[PDB]
């Protein structure tokens, strides 16, 4: 079912099994640099998200090595890493421990083989304004869609903001449940028969 | 407007559209700097041993084959004795390419002591000229530098035009971030070349066609009272 949908919820206490199999994740976690600890993300369910596909994964300051850690742990290799150069609304870079900061990094793992990925469309550079504290680029949908038409796609962490077309948002500021695939809707309420998502 | 899709469209990358005192410091800089310091050397058959004092900065270009497209393997440079040679409270700046380099040039630093505190990272525009490894899913359009410290101005980007196919050579902005830091003066620059010698830096590379190396004419530079200056003082 193409159009956005979405689950507020805990995302180390759902189920991720009811939501099937991903051609591409996204996840902009809280890393601890309301955040999650190191064994928490370690032990998030991403494997079971995909059997093909890629990840793709926000990090920043000490996440950059963490981040690869639950990258292989999870299953992945890293294949690529995007830079996102932040600019303002006159395409300079805004600035802002040794040096300042003009860029926020995305790991791009693999896992499986996945086929019929349109590589190469795009680089791996990206010039995008910032906005609110923690948004990322609206540009990376469109890069991910062009690697990736009409699959399905799962992004973790996400604010209202983030929900998209053919995907399914995770995240805990979301405004309730939203699902219209049936297969999930079917397998939501078997697992979730009362609606409450906890343990 | 949306720059991914602009190159999409257009073969611009989206870096070609981004737009745009400290003069005292660079001419400190440029007085407290040593003569510059050169070595012909096989790395690879080098005991980097004889290379002292231990240092206080360690620039590491490695020729990577993805450079080209004597190159050295990451398994080849894993196994430098970086150890040996950096001073108890030192830095490195490690070229990593844009691939496997990008983790394996973190083991590195690890396996010689260091953890990483940035990750510089080289734009290259190609407003001038509107490929691919295997495992590649984006276009590679940037390199990277990853900055190490162990022990106790500038920006993390670099953005120039994308040099001529067959030109290796790097930024020589790399150079001002690290001499701006002010870290010390002994700078070790591993893999250089003729075209990269320069005052306040030791480079030793195979390529070199000369050397002036001359382990006690080089500590000479830095006996008392000169041993703990920063590089920005008088
Ligand atoms: N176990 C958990 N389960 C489910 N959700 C959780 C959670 N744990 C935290 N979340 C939620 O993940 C989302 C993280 N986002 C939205 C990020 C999104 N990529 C964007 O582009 O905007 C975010 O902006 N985080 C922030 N990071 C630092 N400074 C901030 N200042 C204000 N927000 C800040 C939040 O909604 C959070 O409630």
């Amino acid at each position: 079912l193409f159009p956005p949908q979405w689950i507020c919820c805990d995302i180390r206490y759902l189920d991720v099994s009811i939501l099937g199999k991903f051609a591409v994740v996204m996840a902009d976690p809280p890393w601890d640099i309301g955040t999650l600890t190191d064994d928490e993300m370690r032990r998030l369910n991403i494997p079971v998200l995909q059997d093909d596909g890629f990840l793709f994964l926000w990090v920043t300051g000490r996440a950059m090595e963490l981040g690869r850690e639950c990258l292989n742990l999870w299953g992945y290799e890293r294949v690529d890493e995007i830079i996102w150069v932040k600019t303002n609304q006159l395409q300079r870079i805004i600035r802002t421990h040794w040096l300042n900061h003009g860029k926020e990094h995305c790991l791009v793992g693999v896992k499986g083989n996945p086929q019929g990925f349109n590589q190469g469309l795009d680089c791996d550079v990206i010039v995008a304004e910032v906005r609110s504290t923690s948004h990322k680029p609206d540009e990376i949908y469109g890069m991910i869609e062009r690697l990736s038409p009409g699959t399905r796609k799962i992004e973790l962490f996400g604010r209202p903001h983030n929900v998209q077309p053919n995907w399914i948002t995770l995240g805990n500021q979301l405004d309730g449940i939203h699902l219209l695939d049936p297969d999930v809707v079917a397998r939501f309420k078997q697992r979730y028969p009362d609606g409450i998502i906890s343990k | 407007n949306d720059y991914c899709q602009h190159f999409v469209d257009t073969g611009h990358r989206p870096q070609n559209f981004i737009r745009d005192l400290i003069r005292l410091k660079d001419e400190l800089i440029a007085k407290s700097n040593t003569p510059p310091m050169y070595l012909q050397a096989d790395i690879e058959a080098f005991d980097i041993r004889e290379l002292t004092p231990k240092f206080d900065v360690i620039l590491l270009e490695p020729p990577l084959e993805e450079y080209y497209r004597k190159c050295w393997t990451w398994d080849d440079i894993m196994k430098l004795e970086i150890d040996e040679i950096a001073a108890p409270r030192s830095f490195i700046f490690l070229w990593c390419g844009s691939g496997e380099g990008l983790d394996l040039g973190r083991v590195c630093l690890r396996k010689w002591g260091y953890r990483r505190c940035e990750d510089i990272c080289w734009i290259k525009t190609n407003k001038n000229n509107p490929t691919l490894d295997p495992k590649a899913v984006f276009q590679r359009t940037k390199e990277h530098c990853l900055m190490g410290i162990k022990g106790t101005v500038d920006i993390d980007l670099i953005i120039t035009e994308e040099p001529e196919i067959g030109n290796i050579e790097k930024p020589v902005e790399i150079f001002h971030i690290i001499e701006h830091f002010c870290l010390g003066r002994r700078r070790l620059h591993l893999f250089g070349r003729d075209s990269t010698i320069r005052p306040g830096w030791l480079t030793v590379g195979p390529t070199l066609t000369n050397s002036n190396y001359n382990a006690e004419t080089y500590a000479s530079y830095f006996s008392a009272p000169n041993s703990y200056l920063t590089g920005c003082t008088e």
